[PDB]
């Protein structure tokens, strides 16, 4: 119905939307840091995280403060409404994606864009997790159906699905029938990011833009960094499903799930957003 | 004292939500207005005019319609406003008359406003139940002098807010 406010600026890597308040909290890859709490049309507070570029946004889980992550590589958690730091770690040899705040011991998860994603214990200091899997540059890092069930998309070229641990990594099992992961009719393959079949997902398709997950389901819904934004189901795993996502003139950088709607936004570059179905398609 | 330049007011302000409280009221405020804030100022006639042509020209709104006579309707606004119509000549606010009002107002930080609106004024089947006179407002900024034809042009009737 309306647009209310609108001035095209910002060079925007990253993004989300407040699941509770109706702000946005950009990421630009200007090096920018930006949490506006949209409502007022106005900006709380302005960080350009470092000179270097920042590519990554993630919710600590609360109710408003931002997990950031730069081209410094550093998890800041720094509340905006406390302006203040929670606790804090730098980050290894690339930028923060994902975060999830946890506490059996008031106990933290960080999710990252390299190497590794360490879980840390500040109370009665033991290690939850320590999750490898990742290499450089993650476009976008998802919690799972189960959140701290995850996934990560690559420009390595790959996809990280991990399995954790309150002492690392493992997992338990022995019933199923077929897999949809992996085991009927079409599928689409494997990336290397990390090196336990769980499964590394390929995360080529030049370089995967962005990865979305389907909360009890393993859909993904994808940025891609191909014209081809290629959609696969694994509760399902269609063949034309080697579905190149189409603008008309090149690209399709994202294309995305919207919770509520059973449907795709795809945006692109021919000056574009591509409308698309995805409840019937 | 303490400028914001945030006009009108209306501007957020917060309650928060810290403590037996997990929300609160943000609000912005509204219910900020001028018509009030100016008090009546005065002027030689002739320095005047030269003046009234002379000063920030740029808004005017128009005066036009009611519920009464610009007798009681005029005194009405005047109070409301609480500001200055500088002065008559008989010609005559009665028989029509076909009076333009001087008017000229200065407020509490200073702005000095200044208005010739010429107006019909009731009577019969002689003229005024309405007016079709334009009210020239000049206030420094147009923004806030319009606004204040505006304002006033709230101000001009009485009915529901």
């Amino acid at each position: 119905m309306l647009t209310k406010f609108e001035t095209k600026s910002a060079r925007v890597k990253g993004l989300s939307f407040h699941p509770k308040r109706p702000w946005i909290l950009t990421s630009l890859h200007n090096g920018v840091i930006q949490l506006w709490d949209y409502r007022m049309c106005t900006l709380i507070d302005k960080f350009d995280e470092h000179d270097g570029p920042v590519r990554g946004i993630d919710f600590h889980k609360q109710q408003p403060l931002f997990v950031s992550g730069g081209d410094d590589y550093k998890i800041k958690v720094w509340n905006y409404k406390l302006r203040r730091c929670l606790f804090t770690l730098l980050g290894h040899l690339d930028y923060i994606r994902t975060t999830f705040f946890h506490h059996e011991y008031p106990w933290i998860l960080s999710a990252s864009d390299d190497q590794t994603i360490r879980v840390w214990n500040w109370q009665s200091r033991t290690c939850v997790c320590v999750l490898t899997g990742h290499n450089h540059y993650v476009m976008c890092a998802q919690f799972h159906p189960s959140e701290d069930l995850v996934v990560s998309a690559s420009l390595d070229q790959t996809v990280r699905v991990w399995d954790i641990s309150g002492l690392r990594k493992k997992n338990l099992s022995p019933g199923a029938v077929e897999s949809d992961v992996r085991g009927i009719t079409g599928v689409d393959l494997f990336g290397t990011t990390d090196a336990v079949v769980k499964h590394v997902l390929e995360g080529h398709d030049r370089g995967v833009n962005w990865a979305a997950f389907h909360p009890t389901m393993p859909l993904i819904v994808s940025g891609a960094d191909d014209r081809q934004v290629k959609i696969w189901r694994m509760n399902e795993s269609k063949a034309w499903e080697v579905d190149t996502c189409r603008g008309h003139y090149n690209n399709v950088s994202c294309a995305v799930f919207h919770p509520r709607q059973e449907l795709i936004l795809s945006n692109s570059e021919d000056k574009s957003i591509r409308v698309w179905d995805m409840s019937k398609r | 004292s303490t400028e914001n330049g945030i006009i009108f007011g209306n501007i957020v302000y917060d309650v928060s939500g810290a403590a037996s409280d997990r929300n609160c009221v943000v609000l912005s405020d509204i219910h900020i207005d001028i018509m009030d804030y100016i008090q009546p100022a005065t002027c030689t006639d002739a320095e005047f005019r030269q003046m009234w042509a002379e000063f920030e020209w740029e808004n005017k709104v128009t005066v036009n319609t009611n519920m009464t006579d610009l007798n009681d309707y005029l005194q009405h606004i005047l109070k409301s406003t609480n500001m200055k119509c500088l002065t008559p000549e008989k010609a005559l606010s009665g028989y029509c008359g076909f009076m333009a009002a001087n008017l000229y107002a200065r407020s509490i930080f200073g702005e000095d406003a200044l208005a010739n609106v010429s107006i019909e004024k009731p009577v019969h089947q002689g003229p005024d139940a309405a007016v079709t006179g334009h009210i020239r407002i000049r206030a420094k900024s147009q923004g806030m002098a319009l606004s204040l034809g505006d304002k006033i042009n709230l101000s001009q009737k009485k009915t529901s807010l």
